[PDB]
């Protein structure tokens, strides 16, 4: 998410047992890097 | 000691004291249940 | 008015200028402060019923 030029990034680990769809559980999502550069993005895609 | 303190930006006036509690590696301050200056970190070194 | 904190607008603005921002902040914490004091007078009447 961009706050007034700022991007902060959220990361979360846990262990599942999935196929397809989700799971039904809860977990809290622990931020990770603070960018403070400023640039619009509107647009991405996957480069993997 | 009661002082004039300034923390990240957060001024006042009070006793400050160490304590255990515990801060994520990101939050450099919080607040009490009143939006007022509770406990904050030391830029330079690590403490609470 | 702008913000808040006293110690915010006293060493930003000008003794002139913060007062004006200064007033706004007394003006609506006086109200607030005598509508929690005629709650009080208001609620007394009942306990003392």
């Amino acid at each position: 998410k961009n706050i007034d030029g700022y991007f902060k990034i959220y990361s979360k680990h846990t262990p599942i047992n999935l196929v397809r769809g989700l799971p039904q559980g809860f977990s809290a999502l622990e931020p990770l890097v603070d960018l403070p550069i400023g640039i619009n993005i509107t647009r991405f895609q996957t480069l993997h | 000691k009661c002082v004039n303190f300034n923390f990240n930006g957060l001024t006042g006036t009070g006793v400050l004291t160490e304590s255990n509690k515990k801060f994520l590696p990101f939050q450099q301050f919080g607040r009490d249940i009143a939006d007022t200056t509770d406990a904050v970190r030391d830029p330079q070194t690590l403490e609470i | 008015a702008i913000s808040s904190v006293l110690n915010d607008i006293l060493s930003r603005l000008d003794p002139p200028e913060a007062e004006v921002q200064i007033d706004r902040l007394i003006t609506g914490r006086l109200q607030s402060l005598q509508t929690y004091v005629t709650q009080q007078l208001i609620r007394a009447a009942e306990i003392r019923a």
